[PDB]
């Protein structure tokens, strides 16, 4: 038979094992679209063993997921149950459904801004986008795949999936802030629903481990160079909606990011401002607002 | 051929007949497949250009930092087989010393033997160290798809079993071909590798502690063509020692069990001298008549053990020879 | 009382950014800063933790974390491989295979054992 | 009060006194880590590797002298 | 640290090595504290101190 249908067979089975010895060997000639059309199975499928064994024999995830198969990874139902009909159902009836409703790109959009909550704007509710969405339905491309890609398998309860694409790819204690930050969110949606313990407990649970994955990442950036560390935390996230680190964190609460040496240094070299006279603090502070000439008796960092 | 190609493919002058004509292919390869992609970068040389424009390229034109060590990877060039525990000890052994000592490893390159072994240990690391081979051009795999000035080629791990061609291995950080303009020929690598060692190791280095930048040459088993190396490795001035590893097998085997009971060089007994002679000619399938060409061969390289040092597996990585070989082989 | 230093340095991040945002002067005299922020942006329209990065610096902190999270992966599992359990499992599956294996080689040298009595028969 | 002015005689046996009950106590932790549970793990786990290679070693060996002595009874 | 402990073993009046190195220990963790250094640095020299006590 031929490869795709032998691969079909492998995703079937759950069997990457098969497929790695016979399937994936040379001279095995792989038509036009066949491992984009199996990445997409895969995918829908929540196969992550067999993902890997795609993106290591090279399927070009940037080639790969266009607008089209985004929006067909989010109307998928050949999976794990997700709370997506719900949240979408709400945030349209906010923002203003029939069965059929082929959920677009802009309505998760909305979904991830909702979630997130305060004054994220996602880049599928800003305009260009909008006007890209409203003109087709390297252009149709994403820059950075694996964000959409866990922002996907975070919304859709996908968890192996979001581990896997949280590894590849960079901007990735963001992404997990950020994963954090939907999972406590939808987990607070569905126990205001107040269904089943197993949902509410179950988001909760990943949120705690992608918010664990945020500390130790921290702590193991804060062990290699602290500089550095302190450029992570803070730096203008242009797919993140404009914030940084620590602002996507105080919005998931998330207690022991901001606890860490890392965190609370840069805290209090913020608390200060450029003033070295900073041991045994507050008094001097005090006869420095009171006295105006205790100003010129102080410590001061240079430039 | 006498090239080895096809009658129609076309377009040393003894019977090749060769025009020099200027270089054509050289640029940077992306390695799809084979697990994580890796960027290495090509170029084309001739098999008897100067080292020292070579030098010149590996300095300023590849931005690589002059290293401490030259751990060469001379091996035997059939694959093999080996034990799982000593491929992982010299894996992790490997890639300590490349990384204590930041050096340059000149692999062979195609996919068959003890470079299929180099790709083990890299995948040990799996996270510089340079990785630099040199394997023929006309070896090689999929020649076709590396043509062109300045352009980032797709090259696959595709690997006909059936096939003469060999594929490189995917994760080389650099890669040099060696171009005689034959195919499917060995010998093209050896003489343009021997002179960049040389020139390499008549460099200063710049903390200057030994003599330049040392070279520490390695030896899993191999053919005769081994212990010609190594004869060449021990004439040569300056001396570059060599670490061999037994448990193996071929010529690596011999020269161990030729070490632990030669004494000063010439010192072995009749019956271990007819046993060597014997395991040469039955457990090596070696020719009889050429037994004892190898025997004295073998004499002269034994007749300098002060820098031969081995490594016996029985924790205990290979860099304790590595780096031990490296303080003799300094002065 | 059991999250009492937490919840504190949770909120030093709320009231260091707000006092941040507040201007130089105090609430009873902040008409006067307010006047001069009217008078710096009525001359520059009209006529504190977000470090702003460049590409090649922000591809630096890219390298930097992608090597975090493969230091990350490899301490796991190696914390993972050197843990009593995981230790107690491969050593009971070699354990397993050395008994069948011993087994096979302690048959073979019987047979072993009978040739070589049969030889020195022969013999 | 209770500083009690020590000669230096007496010093030298205090002092080799502190030599020994140091040296007790460094060989005491060396045994109860030597005694632990966690060690004793672990270097049974290196045990078996070691022995494991060994064991698979002396199977291909066992196979080559069976080969050897059934060619050697065939030719005899 | 380690310096600290082979120089420990190397020696005589240990004991009294061990409470002065301990004392010297927590009062440069509470100085760190004072001048509000990293609390990986005061939270160290605490730690140090319970170890040579």
């Amino acid at each position: 038979a031929s490869a795709p249908d032998q691969l079909s067979l492998a995703l079937a089975w759950n069997r990457v094992d098969i497929a790695r010895s016979q399937i994936f060997i040379y001279g095995q000639q792989w038509p036009v679209g066949s491992l984009e059309q199996a990445m997409l199975d895969a995918l829908v499928l929540d196969r992550v063993d067999f993902v890997k064994l795609l993106i290591e024999n090279g399927v070009s995830m940037h080639r790969f997921l266009t607008i089209s198969r985004l929006e067909e990874l989010y109307n998928t139902r050949h999976g794990p149950s997700n709370t997506l009909y719900h949240l979408v159902r709400d945030v349209k009836k906010r923002e203003y459904l029939p069965p059929d409703y082929r959920i677009s790109l802009i309505d998760i959009g909305l979904v991830i801004e909702y979630l997130m909550g305060g004054a994220y704007r996602c880049n599928y509710t800003r305009k260009r986008f909008r006007t890209l969405y409203h003109n087709l339905f390297e252009i149709n491309h994403f820059p950075f795949p694996f964000h959409e890609l866990m922002v996907w398998a975070v919304l859709m309860k996908r968890q192996k999936m979001a581990l896997f694409f949280w590894q590849h790819g960079e901007e990735a204690m963001a992404k997990a802030l950020v994963a954090c930050k939907l999972c406590k969110a939808m987990a607070h949606e569905a126990s205001e629903n107040d269904m089943v313990d197993d949902i509410s407990q179950e988001l909760n649970h990943n949120s705690r481990d992608f918010g664990q994955l945020a500390v130790e990442l921290l702590d193991q950036s804060y062990k290699q160079d602290e500089q550095l560390a302190m450029k992570l935390l803070t730096y203008e996230l242009k797919n993140w909606s404009n914030a940084t680190c620590l602002q996507l964190a105080v919005a998931a609460k998330h207690r022991d990011f901001i606890a860490h040496t890392c965190s609370q240094m840069l805290l209090t070299d913020m608390w200060m401002g450029r003033l070295r006279m900073r041991k045994n603090s507050g008094l001097k502070v005090i006869l420095g607002i009171l006295l105006p000439p205790s100003i010129l008796s102080l410590e001061f960092k240079n430039k | 051929c006498c090239c080895g190609r096809l009658i129609g493919q076309h377009v040393w002058s003894i019977s090749k007949h060769t025009q020099l004509s200027p270089t054509d292919a050289f640029g940077t390869i992306e390695f799809q497949g084979g697990g994580h992609s890796n960027k290495a970068m090509y170029v084309r040389v001739s098999f008897d250009t100067k080292p020292d424009l070579l030098l010149h390229l590996m300095t300023k034109e590849w931005q690589l930092e002059l290293p401490k060590l030259l751990i060469s990877v001379h091996g035997g060039l059939q694959n093999f087989e080996l034990q799982p525990k000593l491929k992982q000890v010299f894996g992790k052994g490997l890639i300590k010393a490349a990384m204590t000592t930041g050096a340059w490893i000149f692999t062979g390159g195609v996919n068959t033997g003890v470079i299929r072994h180099v790709g083990d240990a890299l995948k040990d690391h799996a996270s510089k160290i340079c990785t630099i081979g040199i394997a023929p051009w006309g070896i090689v795999e999929n020649q076709e798809d590396l043509i062109g000035r300045d352009v980032v080629r797709p090259y696959q791990t595709m690997s006909n079993p059936m096939s003469k061609l060999t594929v490189l291995n995917s994760m080389h950080s650099h890669f040099i071909l060696a171009d005689n303009g034959t195919t499917g020929k060995y010998g093209a690598e050896v003489k343009l590798r021997r002179q960049l060692e040389k020139h390499i190791s008549l460099q200063k280095i710049n903390t200057r502690i030994g003599q330049g930048v040392p070279v520490v040459a390695l030896i899993v088993e191999g053919g005769p063509n081994v212990i010609s190396i190594v004869l060449e490795y021990l004439r040569d001035t300056p001396p570059v020692p060599v670490v061999v590893c037994d448990g193996s097998g071929r010529a690596s085997d011999i020269l161990a069990f030729g070490h632990k009971y030669s004494e000063e060089g010439g010192l072995i007994n009749e019956s271990l001298r007819d046993q060597l002679l014997v395991t040469i000619q039955k457990t090596f399938t070696y020719t009889r008549t050429q037994a004892q060409h190898l025997f004295i061969i073998l004499m002269e390289c034994m007749k300098k053990k002060e820098l031969i040092t081995v490594f016996r597996m029985g924790h205990q990585d290979i860099d304790l020879a590595i780096l031990t070989a490296l303080l003799k082989g300094a002065n | 009382k059991s999250i009492s230093n937490q919840v504190w340095k949770f909120q030093r991040y709320q009231l260091i950014m707000t006092f941040h945002e507040r201007p130089v002067l105090p609430p009873p005299l902040i008409i006067f800063s307010h006047m001069t922020m009217i008078f710096q942006h009525l001359c520059c329209r009209w006529r504190g933790l977000k470090l702003f990065i460049t590409d090649d610096e922000l591809k630096k902190v890219h390298d930097f974390e992608e090597q975090c999270i493969e230091e990350y992966f490899r301490e796991k599992d190696d914390r993972f491989n050197s843990s009593n359990d995981e230790r107690i499992r491969v050593t009971s599956e070699r354990v397993e295979n050395m008994s069948m294996r011993l087994e096979e080689v302690n048959e073979r040298e019987h047979s072993m054992k009978a040739s070589l009595q049969t030889v020195d028969i022969r013999l």
